[PDB]
């Protein structure tokens, strides 16, 4: 997830007289040379946005070199990868008996180790681009490295889900905070709308937990995609509209919230009920409205980004025919 | 990436336990060999991960030459717990204060709440605690006596019955002490008595012991004699361990004491 | 799998100490020395292996200061799991107190405030809530959140100390 961050650092200056001429420009250039494209303080710095504040260029006191140093606090655009994150393009580099290596081709530099034990792996031949999902573990950001260390496997769609029992109302400040995620989802939806609809439908049908019976596209005037199975007589509710109405204090967030596999994970739909009617196989998670909303919004963001990057990477039928081996493997692991 | 200019503003002194030595160590010593041909043997006490003092090879840790390498500590896993030579007296002050059966303090903490922290534990241990009965487990506190034949052996005298407090028994006793007792006795949360017994010692960096000194012979003897102690050794208060194992434990603890506090 | 295994996993942090009983039930052994309580409220530690019957679980709700979160955001290298924990403890967020509140009753009272649970099934509920809380703290969500608030609060402090003042 691309985000902002603020760092502190100390930079050494060999020629203080030359540095003091255009201090802000020299500072930006040296910061870009040192920190851009490297992992530092549990994050990977993408760009240097600016310098919030600095210190006067002091002169080093413990040596007679005459050099200087300056403490700089700067805002940088960084990226942080989380567990269960969906990456739609990694290049298989090494395929040996021990492990499998891949490198992401997206704007999030990360090297991914893959265990050969899992059956979904060991099929991705060297040179194939396979969309993978990061495993339930932390992503290692080793200082000084141009990539991130992570573990994961080829993204096989899951068949289970989680139910959130909400006993707390959504406060105005929490809704205002969540409007940022709502804006992110909106921008992702408008970016998706510019892409090819055929590729969108193909990939959503491919990564559906179930199998779409026939061509039937569901439309909400803000998200367009194929329509799949339902849940008896239960109807889904739009999450974006619910959040917008909650900003005006017009809805109640209490009760059982769920996103069972019959819903398209890249769609803003969700199920809200007054009773635990979902046939889940675990105890419902007691949480506030804000926690459930954060989880669902980030899941929607993840799946929207996954579909968008998958369509970006595979822009022609030649790549699809090349990766039909992976596509059939994905298709096989589906519940009837 | 570059390291910015910095200066030291303050220095903090603490007691290093097993966790500090395990996380600050760059390798674990596992063999008593010294070389494999001309290069240092991997896993020995001269392993190049600890540093380098020869032109032939560079440091494996920082990839520097012997001039720019400051050395890196290693870890030696002791098969039996060992006491800290520098703080043996402190260990005594803790054995006479807390109960040896449940860890609850045998002295009244409220009696020392007005003293300053540096002398709270000293003044608590100065009082007569032998024969005092714990108010929780109802166990009579024995007499903690220092063996006069060495500098690190303790005995418990329960109404004439004498037991030897092996470092494993001392560690089990100390791990039963809560942080509330440590704070209320003037010590800090970084000076818990459980750190006074080491099951993993630090092999100093090669930069501290160049000449791949005579202190390296002590470490090599300590490494070789550590492997004589069985790994699965377990000591429980009251157990009569064989004289073969008891003799080996004495030398290992004495070797480490002479490694740190010889002729001091 | 096993409730004993789950509780042993839950015993690891300094938070959630346990109360021991002589009823001879729910026995478990920690992976390290653990400070526990007993009925009538006496605080005693146990070594890295000691069979302690489990009367109930008391998760302590630690109260920090916003200056601690300010310092940790100033450092900037902390994991989201720790930042969110401190923010919940500093009342900047309430995730810990939201996932908790499976309290049976006022079945056990002492100095520290928190969640006390003393029965069979509600201990299972407590373990489930703790596991879900830490999964949320390590989830993709709460990583966009804690980072957002940590960045924005530091930025606002810098603005009010430089832009709003002189």
């Amino acid at each position: 997830m691309i985000d902002q961050k603020i760092f502190e650092t100390t930079l050494n200056i060999d020629d203080p007289t030359n540095f003091c001429t255009n201090v802000e420009a020299h500072l930006l250039k040296e910061l870009e040379n040192i920190y851009v494209g490297k992992c530092f303080k549990n994050s990977f710095i993408l760009n240097i946005t600016g310098v919030i504040q600095r210190s006067p260029c002091f002169i080093m006191r413990t040596n007679n070199s005459g050099r200087g140093y300056m403490h700089v606090r700067f805002s940088a655009v960084v990226s942080y990868l989380n567990a269960f994150d969906l990456i739609a393009a990694v290049k298989i580099i090494k395929n040996d008996s021990n492990i499998i290596l891949g490198e992401s081709l997206l704007t999030e530099p990360v090297t991914i180790v893959i265990p050969s034990s899992e059956s979904q792996n060991n099929v991705a031949e060297v040179g194939q681009i396979v969309p993978v999902q990061l495993a339930n573990s932390s992503v290692y950001y080793i200082p000084g490295r141009q990539q991130a260390s992570a573990t994961g496997s080829i993204f096989i769609p899951k068949h289970t889900f989680s139910v959130y029992h909400v006993q707390e109302e959504l406060t105005q400040e929490q809704a205002l905070n969540l409007t940022k995620l709502v804006n992110i989802i909106e921008m992702l939806l408008e970016s998706r709308s510019k892409k090819d609809f055929k590729q969108i439908c193909f990939f959503e049908k491919l990564y559906y937990t179930y199998s779409i019976s026939s061509d039937e596209i569901l439309d909400l005037k803000i998200w367009k995609g194929p329509k799949g199975k339902e849940m008896s007589r239960l109807k889904p509710c739009n999450v974006l509209s619910f959040l917008y109405d909650a900003l005006k204090n017009k809805n109640s967030s209490l009760g059982f919230w769920a996103r069972p596999p019959n819903l398209l994970k890249s769609s803003p739909l969700a199920y809200q009920q007054d009773q635990n009617s979902f046939n889940a196989t675990e105890l419902p998670i007691i949480c506030s409205a804000e926690v459930m909303f954060v989880t669902l919004l980030k899941e929607i963001i993840n799946y929207l980004q996954f579909i968008n990057d998958l369509c970006d990477t595979f822009n022609n039928e030649q790549l699809i025919k090349r990766h039909e081996n992976i596509w059939m493997l994905i298709e096989q692991r589906k519940i009837g | 990436m570059e390291a910015g200019y910095a200066e030291i503003a303050a220095v903090q002194f603490n007691i290093a336990g097993d966790n500090d030595h395990k996380r600050q160590g760059v390798m674990e010593v596992t063999i008593s060999n010294l070389f494999e041909g001309t290069l240092p043997a991997e896993g020995g006490i001269y392993d190049a991960r600890m540093g380098t003092t020869d032109h032939h090879y560079k440091c494996i840790t920082c990839s520097h030459q012997r001039k720019q390498c400051m050395g890196h500590p290693g870890i030696l896993q002791m098969h039996a717990p060992v006491l800290q030579p520098l703080f043996i007296a402190e260990i005594r002050r803790w054995l006479r204060v807390i109960c040896l059966n449940c860890g609850a303090p045998i002295v009244d903490l409220k009696r020392y709440e007005h003293l300053i922290r540096p002398k709270r534990l000293i003044e608590a241990a100065s009082s007569q605690t032998e024969g005092k009965q714990c108010y929780v487990c109802k166990a009579v506190h024995p007499k903690i006596v220092k063996d006069s034949e060495d500098y690190f052996t303790f005995w418990a005298d329960q109404q004439g019955k004498i037991d030897k407090l092996y470092p494993q028994i001392i560690r089990e006793i100390f791990s039963r002490v809560t942080y509330d007792t440590v704070v209320k006795l003037g010590r800090s949360k970084n000076s818990h008595p459980e750190k006074l017994v080491l099951k993993a010692i630090q092999i100093p960096p090669i930069s501290i012991r160049p000449g791949i000194h005579d202190i390296n012979n002590v470490i090599q003897y300590l490494v070789r004699k550590n492997l004589l102690i069985p790994k699965d050794l377990q000591i429980v208060r009251g157990q009569k361990i064989p004289l073969n194992i008891d003799r080996n434990l004495q030398t290992i603890q004495q070797l480490y004491y002479n490694f740190l506090l010889d002729s001091v | 799998p096993i409730e004993a295994y789950i509780r042993q996993l839950l015993v690891d942090p300094d938070v959630v100490p346990i109360v021991s009983e002589k009823k001879k039930e729910l026995r478990v052994r920690p992976s390290t020395r653990k400070e526990i309580f007993l009925i009538n409220g006496t605080h005693l530690a146990v070594p890295a292996e000691a069979p302690i019957e489990i009367y109930g679980l008391k998760l302590r709700l630690k109260t920090f200061s916003p200056q601690c979160f300010m310092r940790m955001a100033e450092i900037g290298s902390f994991s989201p799991e720790t930042l969110g924990y401190v923010a919940s403890g500093a009342n900047l967020t309430n995730f810990i107190r939201v996932f908790m509140k499976c309290v049976d009753q006022e079945t056990w009272k002492k100095n520290g405030e928190g969640v006390v649970v003393t029965t069979k099934e509600n201990i299972i509920q407590f373990t489930h809530q703790y596991i879900e809380l830490y999964k949320f703290l390590r989830s993709g969500g709460h990583s966009w959140l804690i980072n957002r608030l940590a960045e924005e609060m530091v930025h606002r402090k810098l603005d009010r100390e430089d832009q709003g003042s002189h």
